[PDB]
């Protein structure tokens, strides 16, 4: 949708599809840091780190390098699917832990 | 420093008058400091102080 | 300053990182922008694979020596005397010139740091160190290259996972 | 200090 | 500027959730690099740290008049009690969790209260 | 693919003195070849103490079938049957091999010195058993207490 | 031949290692690929405390780097209502305007911040979708009923204090329905704002914008968020004869609890939650050998405090769903291509 | 001058205990007992108030 908000991607040296440079707008440490956490996970990845590029700049750079076969923008793809999951089910669990301590302190 | 330098404002007219909005008194002081009521004109701010290297960019003098 | 603290207590001799701060901890001083990264084999590979704080500076080393160019090797002294760990009184054992296994010997071969702590005298104003090598055999911009990178690698390492302070209970 | 008893 | 000449510039305005934060839910606001001690041996901020945040603490008033704390009767003993009688360490550090990665860094932090003047020279002038 | 195979016993924890943080320099002797063995070996996780023996290996690829090793780290490998006989295993390259000082004299004893990122071996003793080493060689040194 | 998979083990004069090993790869077996129902198994929400304006629920088995992200996500981006522009018609006060702007975009108002929109770059009318008015028009006269005193409520005083009570919203639009007449109000009524002398006068209108703590602190909605990993305290040796109330000083003091099982005492470790590291059993250099204090490895502690725009407990809902909403803005971005 | 509305370091508003603190150092409570009656735990928060000047009662002495 934004065109530059979110996603350029720069193919490494003769655009390598196994290994991907990701620039997000508009992000800090917060989902870098999550998202490389939840691309760690994937055994199909070889390197994965983000960095910020300039405290001036609102922006941080992915690197994916993957193994031979995949292209690197599934194991992206895959550790953003899988963060919002987390996140899905933190969200319950807490609302559900809420509800019952509110439950549990006002009949006693 | 940049301080409270006197109370008559409207009433000066001098050339240059860096004032500061809201000084506090010193927690750690000499005894002096309240000899010479020196807190009817303030000069600075408490602030909560880490001596850590963090960053990168507090270095060689830098805060 | 702190590069200097931070290089010193990152390439000592017990400092292990897992796959994950060994990573982030070379993409942040490379920041690369080009090609993929050569990453190097976990010294520890079994109870835990673990890597060694020398493997992460030695693959930052890897990466910034320009591609056609093969990577140096270097012999010399670090700067902190291998006496400052002499925690405990030394005994003798006889075969051992203690010097020949000693943090006080920097040996980089192929590249790769195989021991030394690296403090100011590499990384620092002081000739014939790591950077004063580079400028030597690959030109000035290389060292500079070097130099941009290290910083960046000895600010993340305290910025993530180690803390730099000066307290009283070292004036003490 | 103790979470819900 | 400190009250012991420890001038320096504003260099970074740190964002307030990429700084340190401690075990008490506090963030500090100034971040002072500790290379500035050895050379120039300014000990009195070092104690003007922990006797503000002794203050602070308790909510009393300490004297800082040269020549009243001697090598029998020490001022880091004197504020390092204060401090341990608070809850807190008596050598002042306080250990801090890092904003960026979220980890508990290896090295305690020695952190606390001092008194910063503003000078009067700004880049606005120059 | 083995360079060399013994059983020692530690007879030294840290003789010179120097200490750092999670790491212990062992002075073992082999047994049946008296071979001389200092070993830097990370001690968080992987406690040695006096008078403790262990079977130590040192080789140039894990798979014990020929294959070579390719320089690259899968923690994904399919190949499973690589040794893990062994408790503790490392992986660093052979930096220094020196004959000894004693001339006139046979004194055809090398002394090879491995180095594993930051953890140092030299391996003492008789050439004619350390033959299979030569500076700049990858090699893996696999350990399993007895 | 030991593991600890669960402690971050701590001496004096460093902390061991900085690592959590569990991560693919790290461990013979022990390697992970991101199990999700391992995950959905392991992970519990306990909450210690929720008063109105706090919580301190537990979110245990879960990463730094997500509680980190949760943490930088309701300090700096769950969205508040603050005052951003000030027209001021008349101000014969002491506290200038331009401070007495700055003054007035520190104060938290109860509009909820969900049920507004950002303003377009641009936008400085404002319309009932995005902004609220609040008008401060306050004079001080002497009180004609008074007699020679000197107290200034008494005398000097008609509004001598300018507090939150005296700013007054206009409704904007149809605003004046959706909202009832006590719900958009400013969250404290006394915080002083200024103070007036007979003659002096404040007049003034106040439009609030929605934003995050992230552009500035002022639309943050949390006094602080941060979180603790939990202490874990182990008794090595069974302290007993006066060493255990000498150990039972070294702590905050519920964490050891000195039981008395016979006629000598035992010290046992009833609380470790309520420690407060300050390590200073290591300055008795012979208890420094009996315990070992360290963290527990992924079970937390939070602490959120509203300032009073939203409860607690709907502050880390939103934080999560924030969180939620980048995940998902990514990952439409990513499959527009 | 006047009492600052938000904590620097923290944003804990502190603004609206400024009168109920001068009215428990009034009643006979040290500086530590009203700091803690009033809900300032972190320091950070207590050095706002202990420390502060009021200097908007000398400068509201001035002819209008
Ligand atoms: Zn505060």
């Amino acid at each position: 949708g934004e065109r530059k908000t979110a996603l350029e991607m720069v193919q490494a040296a003769g655009t390598d599809r196994h290994c991907v440079t990701f620039v997000l707008h508009e992000e800090d440490h917060t989902l870098g840091n999550s998202l490389r956490y939840m691309i760690m996970k994937n055994p199909e990845v070889e390197f994965c780190g983000y960095t910020t590029t300039h405290p001036s700049e609102s922006k941080i750079n992915l690197r994916i390098q993957t193994r031979g076969t995949l292209p690197a923008v599934e194991p992206f793809q895959r550790g953003l699917n899988e963060l919002m999951n987390v996140c899905q089910h933190v969200l319950d669990k807490f609302e559900a832990s809420i509800k019952d301590y509110k439950d549990q302190k006002a009949s006693r | 420093t940049m301080g409270f330098p006197l109370l008559t404002y409207q009433d000066r007219s001098d050339n240059k008058l860096y004032r500061l909005q809201t000084p506090q008194s010193p927690l750690v002081r000499p005894s002096m400091y309240d000899y010479y009521d020196m807190d009817n004109y303030p000069i600075g701010t408490n602030a909560i102080v880490a001596v850590i290297s963090y960053t990168g960019y507090d270095m060689e003098d830098a805060m | 300053q702190d590069h200097m603290v931070s290089g010193a207590s990152m390439t000592t001799r017990g400092c292990f990182f897992t796959r994950e701060h060994y990573m982030e901890l070379v993409y942040r001083g490379l920041t690369d922008k080009v090609g993929r990264v050569k990453l190097l084999s976990p010294s520890i590979l079994k109870p835990f694979p673990l890597w060694t704080g020398k493997q992460v500076v030695s693959t930052l080393l890897i990466n910034i020596i320009p591609e056609d160019h093969i990577p140096l090797n270097l012999s010399g002294k670090a700067k902190i005397t291998g006496k400052a760990w002499v925690k405990e009184t030394p005994r003798s054992v006889p075969g051992f010139n203690p010097d020949s296994m000693c943090e006080s010997q920097v040996i980089i071969r192929e590249g790769e740091l195989l021991c030394g702590v690296l403090d100011k005298a590499h990384y620092g104003s002081s000739a014939y160190g790591l950077v004063h090598c580079c400028y030597e055999i690959y030109g000035g911009e290389t060292s500079g290259k070097v130099l941009t990178c290290l910083a960046r690698l000895f600010t993340a390492y305290l910025q993530l996972y180690r803390g730099f302070t000066l307290g009283v209970e070292d004036i003490l | 200090g103790n979470p819900p008893v | 500027a400190s009250r012991h000449g420890q001038k320096g510039i504003l260099s970074r305005l740190w964002p307030a959730e990429d700084m340190p934060f401690t075990e008490s839910g506090m963030v500090p606001d100034i971040l002072f690099n500790p290379h500035g001690f050895p050379s120039r041996m300014t000990i009195g901020m070092l104690i003007e740290s922990m006797a503000g945040k002794s203050a602070a603490l308790h909510g009393l008033c300490h004297d800082a008049t040269p020549f009243i704390f001697s090598e029998e009767n020490s001022a880091l003993e004197y504020f390092g009690e204060m401090l341990k009688a608070a809850g807190y360490n008596f050598y002042g550090t306080e250990r801090l969790y890092s904003g960026i990665s979220g980890l508990e860094l290896e090295a305690d932090i020695f952190i606390g209260v001092v008194y910063y003047q503003r000078l009067r020279h700004m880049v606005s002038d120059k | 693919g083995i360079l060399f195979e013994d059983i020692f016993d530690v007879k030294d924890i840290d003789p010179e003195g120097k200490k750092f943080d999670r790491v212990s320099r062992l002075h073992c002797e082999s047994e049946s070849f008296k071979m001389d063995l200092i070993l830097d070996v990370n001690i968080q996780i992987y406690p040695v103490d006096l008078g403790d023996k262990f079977r130590l290996v040192i080789a140039s690829t894990l798979y014990e079938d020929g294959t070579l090793d390719d320089g690259e780290y899968n923690p994904t490998d399919d190949r499973p049957s690589r040794a893990d006989q062994f408790e503790y295993v490392m992986y660093g390259k052979v930096y220094r091999i020196e004959g000894d000082e004693t001339s006139t004299e046979a004194a055809t004893r090398l002394s090879a010195y491995v180095s594993y990122g930051g953890l140092l071996m030299r391996l003492q003793g008789d050439a004619n058993n350390l033959h299979g080493f030569e500076v700049d060689s990858r090699v893996y040194l696999l350990m399993k207490k007895l | 031949v030991e593991e600890m998979r669960s402690r971050v083990v701590l001496g004096e004069f460093g902390v061991r290692n900085v690592h959590t090993t569990d991560f693919p790869g790290n461990y013979s077996g022990y390697d992970d690929a991101w199990d999700q129902d391992r995950f959905e198994k392991n992970f519990r929400v306990d909450v210690v405390h929720m008063d109105e304006n706090s919580l301190e629920f537990d979110m245990v088995g879960i990463d730094a780097a997500i509680a980190n992200a949760f943490r930088r996500i309701l300090l700096a981006e769950v969205p508040t209502m603050a005052v951003e522009k000030v027209l001021v018609y008349n101000n014969t006060s002491i506290v200038q305007d331009e401070i007495l702007a700055h003054r007035l975009g520190l104060i938290p108002i109860h509009a909820d911040p969900r049920l507004f929109e950002y303003r377009n770059q641009g936008d400085e009318e404002g319309t009932e979708i995005d902004t609220l008015q609040f008008r401060l028009q306050v004079r001080c006269t002497r009180n004609p009923h008074a007699a020679k005193d000197s107290s200034d409520p008494n005398e000097l005083y008609v509004n001598h204090k300018v507090y939150t009570r005296h700013m007054t919203w206009i409704p904007l639009g149809n605003q004046a329905d959706l909202f009832p007449e006590g719900t958009i109000r400013p969250v404290h009524d006394d915080i002083l704002i200024a103070q007036l002398r007979p003659g002096q006068e404040i007049d003034l209108l106040m439009h609030c914008v929605k934003g995050i703590g992230k552009d500035h602190a002022k639309f943050s909605p949390v006094a602080t968020a941060s979180y603790r990993l939990l202490p874990d305290i182990t008794l090595l040796e069974p302290v007993e004869g006066e060493a255990a109330e000498e150990l039972s000083r070294c702590f905050s003091p519920g964490v050891i609890e000195v039981q008395e099982v016979q006629g000598k005492k035992v010290a046992r470790v009833a609380n470790p939650r309520l420690d407060t590291f300050s390590r200073e059993i290591f300055r008795n250099e012979k208890l420094k050998k009996v315990v070992r204090l360290a963290r527990v490895r992924d079970h937390y502690i939070f602490s959120v405090e509203s300032t009073g725009v939203l409860p607690p407990d709907v502050l880390v809902s939103e934080a999560i769903k924030v969180l939620m909403g980048k995940c998902r803005r990514f990952l439409d971005e990513l499959d527009a291509v | 001058m006047i009492i600052p509305v938000r904590c620097f370091t923290c944003g804990k508003i502190v603004g609206n205990k400024w009168e109920a603190y001068l009215g428990l150092l009034q009643a006979e409570y040290t500086e530590g007992d009203a700091l803690d009656a009033l809900g300032l735990k972190r320091y950070c928060c207590r050095r706002m108030l202990l420390a502060h000047v009021d200097l908007i009662e000398k400068l509201l002495n001035y002819a209008p």
